[PDB]
């Protein structure tokens, strides 16, 4: 989810 | 030249562009900056924890890099996440391999604490016993005239690995991996004619590097189980994923 957040932005 | 491109006149644009994406300076800067900040005015610190802090930061930067990558752009997050999850460990070693050789990064440094940080650990992922192996690779690479150009191509090669479980848009990954290989081959041929089978020599390393990463990830995970490091970090999340 953190990983996702970073690449999700 | 080692940390530089060989015959810039004869290099492909793609490669030039790849080398564009690297700021070695930022990396070293970021590194010592954290190290200083984490240690000044502190009587003692847990060195293992610190190493993890560095690694955690590295990961963020790693993600940032991949994100702005030409290939990733064409990729969905789920896919990107999987790729990154697979080889984060793998990249760190190579990146370390790169700095140790290209930029004269040293094995240890005095912390201003009178404490000493084993920089070398960072590339061994905490397994001291791998030093001989790491060294063997560093030597192999050097003899091959490992250069800044080689290093970037290899990163993509590592990252853009199609045979990765669960990736939906396989084609794009395969294509990119396939391009880079070719670009790497061309570079070796045009710019390092003298070094025979350099392409293979370099490509052959990746598997070896991976073996090192595995030991390292396991140790790092094993350490986390013991309660040795903070759990909320990206590093743990990354460590966690394969389980």
């Amino acid at each position: 989810s953190t990983l996702r957040a970073l690449l999700t932005n | 030249g080692s940390h530089m491109l060989e015959d810039p006149l004869r290099v492909s644009p793609m490669i030039r562009e790849f080398v564009q994406s690297i700021d070695d300076r930022e990396w070293q800067t970021q590194l010592f900056a954290l190290l200083q900040k984490q240690t000044y005015n502190q009587v003692e610190v847990d060195l293992f924890e610190l190493m993890c802090k560095v690694l955690d930061q590295n990961l963020f930067s790693q993600v940032d890099w991949a994100r702005n990558t030409v290939f990733f752009k064409d990729l969905k997050v789920d896919d990107q996440m999987k790729l990154l999850q697979h080889s984060w460990s793998d990249m760190l070693v190579l990146d370390h391999l790169h700095h140790r050789i290209h930029n004269g990064l040293p094995d240890e440094t005095q912390l201003n604490n009178g404490q000493v940080f084993n920089l070398m650990s960072l590339g061994l992922l905490g397994v001291p016993q791998l030093g001989d192996y790491f060294n063997e690779l560093q030597n192999k690479l050097q003899d091959l005239k490992f250069d800044m150009g080689d290093y970037v191509c290899m990163k993509f090669l590592i990252l853009l690995n199609p045979s990765v479980r669960g990736i939906v848009n396989r084609k794009t990954v395969s294509e990119g991996h396939d391009n880079v290989q070719a670009a790497l081959l061309d570079y070796t041929l045009t710019c390092y004619p003298s070094v025979n089978d350099k392409f293979r020599g370099l490509v052959n390393i990746l598997p070896e590097i991976h073996a090192m990463a595995v030991r390292g990830e396991d140790h790092l995970y094993t350490k986390h189980c013991a309660g040795s490091a903070p759990t909320q970090t990206l590093l743990m999340e990354m460590l966690h994923a394969k389980r």
